[PDB]
């Protein structure tokens, strides 16, 4: 049966549909590109860039070792990078 | 409603993914994660 | 006829015979408690609460008797190792007897209620059909649970009229049964504060008393009566099973983690005491202290009680066992006889070294000795040809302080190696492996078995809840869907609201 | 092999008891 | 059906089969309690988890 | 019509995507578990928790990205965003592993929502809720493996991370530390999964190869009207074929589809029991009799002993990097190895 | 900073262009 | 005064065969672990 | 005479709009050099 | 012996990282899933032809 | 006395209430407009 | 004793196979 | 199985991620490989005389 | 006491096998009338 | 184990007594 909505075969073949989505889809794509090309994704999520995994001469990993001193531990390790 | 024939949109869409995926396989050999 | 898996559904419309079945189950359980306790008394060795406590001997119900105040036997011993005690009737033996007698009385009551199943009490005066007013029964039973719960808290646990409960220090050395005052503060919710247990039963008891009053007096709303099928006793099973598996998960949890109601002298230590070196730290405190007041090494280590050394031993860790390694812990590593003493390893240069301890995850673990800073300095190698840290090369020795070997030092490598292989398990003990023909493989403790069984039963009872929950709410279609049911009901668009015939078009 | 000698009786009752239960139910079925 | 002494005494406790308060009755009051109990379970769990830390409450065997 | 009854009407409307009361739990929790997984495999590291890269951003591909478990040092912390570890700092929450609990717990509640949905839809449509009952097995697996198992261990660290190769690692950890292949509860699970796949294939091929000729085309899919009365295939010829090929056959269509439910559902439940055991390290790791003999008789060797030597390899070679917080340091000379390799 | 803007930029555009283009047929939705 | 709720119980031959197979295979599976 | 904004509508855009954004993000990742 | 074979196979071929074995796992998981689905769905729509005291 | 994590507890308690509130506010509002017909 | 036990159980299964095939409930067309 | 029979093996991502300097940044594939290596060097412990296990 | 290990299995079977035989025959007797 | 066996059998006999007396076939006349 028909739950009442507009058929999809009908929407995607419609021009009005593509007028709208010839813009929005690429725009979202470019937003997402920008999100990474601006380097913004790194600072939001705290992901190391290729140069910030280790300090120049360290080979050990900045592993969190305390439950409640934990957010401080990460910060202190981010300072030893400079 | 039905001005753009379905088979056309199919090919467009498909060639669209093929490109994106192709790029991801390119990236498996270039830059981050290529072992190089 | 009835399939084998539906046999007991003949009771659903038979309140008398339901009670009879419930009595017989009750008699079986009580009989089991009785029987289990007699078996434990026949096999328990009371002679050493330090190195051979109940939880090393596979005792399962003995700790639940101990927990609430039963601590002595008519034969004159107590679990605290005190001789010449007179416990009166409520010894382990008398508790076991009382459960056998109780079981037999309940067996008899089940016969009467099975035969005289047709009592007029169970027949709705209105229609004459068998009927049970479950809303009113719940109020009654809740009121009763409230009173027991209050009275258990107010008299038994406080000691106003009763023995109290098992309480101990933080390291399980001085446990005993003591009255406990209620803790009304926010620390009452700390699972490690026993006063919270008293407070809990008093406050919840009262609340249960008052909730049961409400449920005796005020009828359920029609909305809730229909939605929950309150005229159908399977709804009560469904919700009762739900509360049981909830209860079983909490009790598995508190047993695995430690609470004030799962003490280590009755059930053994937790795995988390091994992970955090909880007993090793405390032992080291007491040693550092001793050496701060001028005691010799031998004197300071000689002052650690065996009971505390024995807690710092991976063989007592509950997460070291196996599923088909059966029986008491003493059948694995054997019956602990004595502390051998604290083993101190030093290399040729006098620097003291520390065996890296076995984590619970590992069935086997290599022998690696580090210095105070964690630099590897000695090890037992696998490939010998390029070994640079061998005991022979590094000249490591072992000297013992405290226990059986206090003052002895060994220098032959084969002997130093065997004490280093044991140091991965923590403190080193002398074991009797002969009496029980022990095989040398770690077993788990009653804390382990309890948790496993209850976690498993809790998970299975979730399935029971889903099963009886669905049968309540779909009883109309248990035997199948209606044969004259049309696509306008199940196909799309015919109706604006699913299921509702009154929403045409 | 140094096996668990309670294993023989556990295995035997594991088989016998539930199998007997089934047999009892099946035979009384065939006779009604 | 068999009448007994004790039965006759108990009879009223099992006499209101099917009686209900009209409509929704005390449901809103029940929901308040449920909602209160939930926040109360939340507090208990988070104390055991040490997500909520309170002064004077030391969730360690050293209590 | 009270406001409750009006909200009921609107939630149970016949639309392209049914909502219902169950939906208020299902759709937010599922979207967020899903969304949190995508967000974390795309952008978030495991550097501070595990010493591992784990996102597309870092150069991982679809097989090696994970939302990884929090550090061992968090214990069983709920790792709420407003909790004491992250203190409301989103960035620090990600770095400390909070997306793992975010996904774990919203998925737990979304699975509840999905089962209630199965109940809700079955009730309104008028069918028996056997599908909801079947979904109990996925829930037993999810809860046993992702929740109970870590709650028995030292922390969430040792639960499974949400990734293709993270899960492979979990498999091999389970072989090397728990000897999970030897566990009879896993073995029953294998039987129910493999026998489920077997039932799936043999029932499908049987129906497709006993069809009645109900149209005249070579594509036999068009000869079926869902409103028809008649069986579209022959139970009688199916039964004869299998009686003669394999000796027995189903004769009862209802028993046959009940058995298809039972077999895989019961397998997953058994495997879940075993994992609850492993939550406590209560393993079927050894056979004592084999070990007593092997220790005394250096010529006694079985596949059981060979497999333990492999477990010993996995543990020593993988533990230092897999559990970095233990600071395991194994000199070359202690690492077990056979000749040459 | 300046990047919170450029990332959102194309998204905002894309919202106007759809909102200005379906605005009429939308206002119908009103019964 | 006989009880009206009594029902007869059934187990057909096919159920016996399936049930016996279940028991025997469970025994063959667990027996190794019982002997250990 | 169909609606254009329905529940179904919300459902596709809660999924599809983040999907494209994510893809552009992942596309850009193929040009990150170390 | 079968376990022995699987472990050695993983070390010598990294079969877990092979797409065809990933296809095989989707094959058998999906078989089990669809097995349970179909059994449950047909079982859910059995036509009432019996009483509650007899096997459906 | 009031600790940081207790203030966290209240923060999330109120955050959660507000999420629940909006949802049913929205939903009741819609269901009152877009009503079924009989 | 353990060898005998495993062989006994295996032997019972093989006998079950025989009866379940040759002495089944015959399917009929009701 | 039939093509790993001819040693066309599973994907290999060992040391596939490295940082700006060139340190190896382990992924989950490298943890799998630590396990594989334990299996490799223990199996058939007396059977190999030469350092590669080529069949 | 140092007692014949097989005594237990022997006793259990000695009891169980003949008892089950009797029960089987009794129950199918009651299913007739 | 031998103690448990002895008492178990004895316990079964006592139970049998109970059923033999109170759940006997009731003798019926002619
Ligand atoms: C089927 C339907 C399923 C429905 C699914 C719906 C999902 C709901 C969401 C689930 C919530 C899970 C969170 C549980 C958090 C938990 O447990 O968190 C764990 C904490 C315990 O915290 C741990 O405590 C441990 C013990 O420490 C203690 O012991 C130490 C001894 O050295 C010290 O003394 C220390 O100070 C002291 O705190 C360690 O400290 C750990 O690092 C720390 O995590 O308990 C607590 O929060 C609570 C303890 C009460 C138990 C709660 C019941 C549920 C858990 C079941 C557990 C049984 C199963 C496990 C079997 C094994
Ligand atoms: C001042 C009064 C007072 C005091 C001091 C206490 C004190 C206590 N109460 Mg009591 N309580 C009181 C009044 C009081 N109560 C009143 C008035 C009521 C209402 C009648 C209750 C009802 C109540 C209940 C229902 C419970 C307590 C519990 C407790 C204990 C909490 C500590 C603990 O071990 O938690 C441990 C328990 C928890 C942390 C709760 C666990 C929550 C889980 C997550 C629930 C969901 C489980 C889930 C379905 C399964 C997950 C699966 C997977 C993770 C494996 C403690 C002794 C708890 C208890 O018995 O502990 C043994 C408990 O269950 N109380
Ligand atoms: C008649 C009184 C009586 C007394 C004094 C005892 C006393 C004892 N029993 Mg025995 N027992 C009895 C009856 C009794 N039993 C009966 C009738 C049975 C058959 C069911 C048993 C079966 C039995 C077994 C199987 C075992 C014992 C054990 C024990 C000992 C430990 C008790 C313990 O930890 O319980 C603890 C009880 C609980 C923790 C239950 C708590 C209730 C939960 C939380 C339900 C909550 C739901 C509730 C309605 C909600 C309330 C609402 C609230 C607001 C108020 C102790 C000596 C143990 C022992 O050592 O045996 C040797 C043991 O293992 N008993
Ligand atoms: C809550 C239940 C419980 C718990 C936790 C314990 C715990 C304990 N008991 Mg006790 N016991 C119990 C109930 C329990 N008992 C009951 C009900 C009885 C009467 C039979 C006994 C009789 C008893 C004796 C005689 C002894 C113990 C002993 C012990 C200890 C060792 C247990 C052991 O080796 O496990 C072994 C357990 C296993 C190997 C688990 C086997 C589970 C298998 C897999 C069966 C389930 C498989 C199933 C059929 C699969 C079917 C799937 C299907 C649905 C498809 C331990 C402290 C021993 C001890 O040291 O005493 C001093 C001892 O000698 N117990
Ligand atoms: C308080 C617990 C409780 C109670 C009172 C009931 C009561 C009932 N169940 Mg439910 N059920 C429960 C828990 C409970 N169940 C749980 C926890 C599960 C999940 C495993 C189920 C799953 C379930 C299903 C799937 C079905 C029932 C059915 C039934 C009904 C018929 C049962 C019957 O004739 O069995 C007869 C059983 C036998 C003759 C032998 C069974 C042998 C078992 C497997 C081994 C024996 C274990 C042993 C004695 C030790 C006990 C362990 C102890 C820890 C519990 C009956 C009303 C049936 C029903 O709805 O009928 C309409 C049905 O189909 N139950
Ligand atoms: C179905 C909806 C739903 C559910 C069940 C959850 C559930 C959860 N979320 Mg998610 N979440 C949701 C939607 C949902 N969320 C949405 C829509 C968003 C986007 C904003 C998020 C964003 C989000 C984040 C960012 C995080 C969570 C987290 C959590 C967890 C902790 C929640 C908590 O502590 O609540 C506390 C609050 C409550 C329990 C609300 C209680 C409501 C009232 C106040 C109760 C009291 C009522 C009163 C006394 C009586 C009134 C009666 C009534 C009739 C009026 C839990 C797993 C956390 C997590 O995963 O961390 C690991 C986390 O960090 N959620
Ligand atoms: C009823 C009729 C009998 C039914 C079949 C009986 C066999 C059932 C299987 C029994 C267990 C088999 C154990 C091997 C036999 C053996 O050696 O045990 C023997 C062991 C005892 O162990 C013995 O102990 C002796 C000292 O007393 C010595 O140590 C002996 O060496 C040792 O054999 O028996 C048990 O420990 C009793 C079992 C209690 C287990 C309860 C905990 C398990 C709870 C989990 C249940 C979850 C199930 C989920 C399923 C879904
Ligand atoms: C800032 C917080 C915001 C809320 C956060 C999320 C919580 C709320 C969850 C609910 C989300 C889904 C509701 C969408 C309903 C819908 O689109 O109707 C919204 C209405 C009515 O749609 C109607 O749609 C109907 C079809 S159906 O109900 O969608 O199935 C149709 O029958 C009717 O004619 C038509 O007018 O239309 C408008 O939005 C026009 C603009
Ligand atoms: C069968 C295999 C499965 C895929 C289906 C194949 C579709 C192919 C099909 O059979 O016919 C196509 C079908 C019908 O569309 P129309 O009627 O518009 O098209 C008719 C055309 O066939 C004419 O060319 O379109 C879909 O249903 C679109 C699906 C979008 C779904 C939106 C998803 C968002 C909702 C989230 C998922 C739900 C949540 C789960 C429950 C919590
Ligand atoms: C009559 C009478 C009497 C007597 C009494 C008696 C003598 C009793 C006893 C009783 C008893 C003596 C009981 C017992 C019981 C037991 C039980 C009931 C058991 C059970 C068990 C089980 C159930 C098990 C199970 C299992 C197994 C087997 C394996 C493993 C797992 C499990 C655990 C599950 C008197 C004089 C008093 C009085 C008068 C009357
Ligand atoms: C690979 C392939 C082979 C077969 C053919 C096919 C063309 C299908 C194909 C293509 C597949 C491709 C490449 C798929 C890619 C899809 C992607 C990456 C999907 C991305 C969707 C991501 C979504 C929604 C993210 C939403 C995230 C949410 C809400 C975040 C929620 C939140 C989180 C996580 C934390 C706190 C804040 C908040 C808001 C609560
Ligand atoms: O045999 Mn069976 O395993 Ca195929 O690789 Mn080479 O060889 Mn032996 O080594 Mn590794
Ligand atoms: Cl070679």
């Amino acid at each position: 049966g028909t739950t009442g909505e507009r058929p999809f075969s009908d929407i995607i073949t419609s021009v009005r549909y593509w007028v709208i989505h010839s813009i929005t889809i690429p725009a979202l794509f470019i937003a997402g590109w920008l999100f990474v090309s601006t380097g913004l994704a790194y600072d939001v999520f705290g992901t190391p860039r290729p140069d910030s995994y280790y300090a120049q001469e360290q080979r050990s990993i900045p592993l969190v070792t305390d439950r409640f001193e934990a957010k401080q531990q990460v910060e202190t390790f981010l300072e030893q990078l400079k | 409603g039905g001005r753009i024939p379905l088979w056309i949109v199919a090919t467009v869409a498909g060639m669209g993914v093929i490109v994106i995926v192709g790029l991801f396989f390119y990236g498996a050999y270039a830059g981050l994660g290529s072992s190089l | 006829g009835l399939p084998w898996y539906r046999v007991h559904t003949v009771l659903i419309n038979d309140p008398g015979r339901l009670i009879a079945a419930h009595l017989m189950h009750t008699a079986l359980v009580a009989g089991w408690a009785g029987s289990m306790a007699l078996y434990e008394l026949a096999t328990f060795d009371p002679s050493d609460p330090v190195l051979n406590p109940m939880w090393r001997q596979g005792m399962f119900v003995l700790p639940f008797m101990a927990r609430l105040g039963v601590t002595g036997s008519w034969s004159g011993w107590s679990i605290t190792g005190e001789t010449g005690i007179d416990p009166g009737f409520w010894s382990f033996e008398g508790v076991a007897l009382a459960h056998i007698v109780l079981s037999g009385l309940l067996f008899l009551a089940a016969c009467w209620h099975w035969v005289y199943w047709d009592l007029e009490l169970f027949r709705d005066p209105r229609t004459g059909e068998p009927a049970l007013d479950l809303p009113k029964m719940f109020g009654i039973h809740l009121f009763l649970a409230g009173l027991l719960c209050f009275g258990f808290g107010a008299f038994h646990l406080t000691g106003l009229f009763g023995p109290g409960m098992w309480v101990s220090d933080p390291y399980g050395l001085t446990g005993s049964v003591q009255p406990v005052a209620p803790e009304w503060g926010p620390d009452g919710f700390n699972p490690y504060n026993p006063g919270g247990v008293v407070a809990h039963h008093i406050a919840a008891g009262i609340v249960g008393i008052i909730a049961g009053l409400f449920h005796i007096l005020v009828r359920p709303p029609q909305r809730l009566y229909k939605a929950l099928r309150m005229g159908n006793i399977e709804t009560v099973l469904s919700s009762s099973i739900a509360a049981v598996f909830f209860a079983a998960f909490v009790v598995a949890g508190t047993m695995w983690y430690g609470s004030a109601t799962t003490p280590i002298e009755l059930f053994g230590p937790t795995r988390y005491q091994w992970d955090s070196s909880y007993f090793q730290q405390e032992i080291n405190r007491r040693v550092q202290a001793s050496l701060a007041s001028g005691a010799t090494l031998e004197e300071a280590w000689s002052a650690i009680p065996e009971k505390l050394a024995f807690y710092d031993y991976i063989g007592n860790n509950p997460a070291k066992g196996g599923l088909f390694r059966t029986g008491p812990m003493n059948k694995g590593d054997g019956i602990a006889q004595a502390w051998k003493g604290h083993a101190v390893f030093r290399n040729k240069e006098g620097e003291e070294l520390f065996v890296r301890r076995m984590p619970a995850f590992f069935e086997s673990f290599p022998v690696i000795l580090t210095d105070k800073n964690g630099v590897v300095k000695a090890d037992i190698p696998f490939r010998r040809a390029e070994s640079k840290y061998s005991f022979e090369q590094q000249g490591v020795t072992v000297s013992f302080y405290g226990g059986e070997l206090n003052g002895q030092t060994f220098t032959d490598p084969p002997t130093v190696k065997s004490y280093a292989r044991k140091a991965i398990f923590g403190e080193i003990f002398e074991f009797d492996t002969e009496t029980l023909n022990s095989d040398g493989i770690f077993r788990t403790s009653p804390r382990g078995w309890f948790t496993f069984a209850h976690a498993v039963f809790a998970l299975l009872f979730f399935f029971g809840h889903i099963w009886h929950g669905a049968r309540t709410l779909f009883r109309d279609v248990f035997s199948g869907i209606d044969p004259e049911l049309s696509p306008e009901q199940v196909e799309w668009g015919f109706y604006q609201k699913v299921g509702d015939v009154t929403t045409r078009r | 092999m140094e096996v668990n000698q309670l294993g023989l009786i556990a295995t035997a009752l594991f088989v016998l008891v539930p199998s007997v239960f089934l047999i009892i139910l099946y035979v009384q079925t065939e006779s009604q | 059906a068999r009448r007994t002494w004790l039965g006759d005494i108990l009879r009223p406790l099992n006499s209101e089969y099917g009686k209900v308060a009209p409509g929704w009755g005390t449901t809103p009051l029940m929901a308040v309690f449920m909602g209160l109990f939930l926040v109360f379970l939340l507090i208990i769990l988070e104390i055991y988890n040490s997500t909520l830390i309170l002064d004077g409450v030391n969730v360690s065997w050293k209590a | 019509r009270g406001w409750f009854d009006i909200l009921d009407d609107w939630l149970k409307r016949d639309r392209f995507v049914f909502v219902g009361w169950s939906g208020i739990l299902l759709f937010p929790c599922a979207y967020l578990a899903l969304g949190g997984w995508l967000t974390g495999t795309t952008f978030v590291t495991s550097w501070y928790t595990h010493g591992l890269a784990s996102s597309y951003l870092e150069g991982c591909n679809f097989l090696t990205v994970a939302v990884s478990t929090p550090a061992n040092s968090m214990g069983h912390s709920l790792l709420l965003l407003w909790g004491p570890e992250a203190q409301g700092d989103f960035t620090r929450w990600c770095q400390l592993g909070g997306l793992w609990t975010f996904i774990a717990l919203h998925g737990a509640f979304g699975l509840i929502g999905f089962m209630l949905r199965q109940f809700e839809i079955a009730r309104l449509v008028g069918v028996r809720p056997y599908n909801a009952i079947a979904f109990s097995a996925p829930i037993a697996v999810f809860v046993s493996v992702f929740l109970i198992y870590p709650l028995g261990q030292s922390s969430w660290f040792f639960a499974p991370s949400f990734g293709v190769a993270a899960i492979f690692r979990f498999l091999l950890f389970f072989q090397g530390f728990h000897n999970w292949t030897l566990n009879p509860f896993h073995m029953m699970g294998v039987a129910g999964v493999l026998g489920g796949a077997l039932l799936c294939a043999i029932h499908g091929a049987t129906v497709e190869n006993t069809l009645f000729q109900d149209g005249e085309g070579a594509s036999t899919f068009r000869a079926f009207n869902p409103t028809q009365a008649e069986e579209t295939y022959s139970m009688v010829t199916a039964n004869r074929f299998w009686s003669q090929i394999f000796g027995i056959a189903f004769s009862n269509k209802r028993w046959l589809h009940f058995f298809m439910l039972f077999v895989p559902v019961t397998g997953l439940w058994m495997s879940a029991i075993g994992v609850v055991g492993l939550a406590l390290n209560l393993r079927s790791y050894d056979f004592i009799s084999q070990e007593i003999r092997a220790a005394e008789d250096p010529e006694f060797e079985t596949f059981y002993t060979k497999n333990l030597l492999l477990n010993e390899g996995i543990r020593a070679w993988m533990a230092p990097q897999d559990q970095p917080h233990e600071n395991f340091v194994f000199p070359e000379e202690v690492l077990p190895r056979g000749n040459a390799l | 900073d300046w990047r919170v803007l450029v990332v959102l930029l194309p998204v905002l555009l894309a919202a106007g262009w759809a909102v200005r283009n379906i605005l009429p047929y939308a206002v119908k939705q009103v019964q | 005064e006989p009880n009206p709720n009594r029902q007869p119980v059934e187990l057909n031959r096919t159920s016996l065969y399936l049930g016996l197979l279940l028991i025997l295979v469970l025994a063959l599976l667990f027996s190794s672990y019982f002997f250990n | 005479s169909y609606p254009i904004f329905t529940v179904r509508w919300v459902a596709v855009h809660t999924l599809a709009v983040p999907t494209i954004f994510f893809l552009g993000a992942i596309a850009a990742m193929q040009f990150i050099q170390r | 012996g079968t376990f022995n074979f699987m472990i050695v196979f993983q070390a010598e071929h990294n079969i877990l990282m092979h797409p065809f074995h990933q296809l095989g796992v989707a094959g058998v998981f999906g078989g089990a899933l669809f097995c349970a689905m179909h059994g449950s769905l047909v079982t859910s729509s059995l036509i009432r032809e019996t009483t509650e005291t007899e096997s459906a | 006395t009031i600790t940081p994590s207790l203030k966290g507890f209240f923060i999330g308690l109120l955050s959660g209430a507000v999420v629940l509130g909006l949802t049913f506010a929205v939903l009741i509002a819609i269901s009152q407009i877009d009503k079924v017909q009989r | 004793m353990e060898t005998i036990t495993y062989v006994f159980i295996f032997a019972c299964i093989i006998a079950l196979f025989f009866f379940a095939i040759f002495f089944r409930e015959p399917p009929r067309i009701t | 199985i039939s093509t790993m029979a001819f040693n066309l093996n599973g994907f290999n991502f060992n040391h596939s991620v490295i940082d700006a300097k060139g340190n190896v940044i382990n992924t989950w594939a490298d943890i799998i490989n630590r396990a594989n290596l334990g299996m490799e060097v223990m199996h058939e412990r007396n059977a190999h005389n030469f350092p590669l296990d080529l069949a």
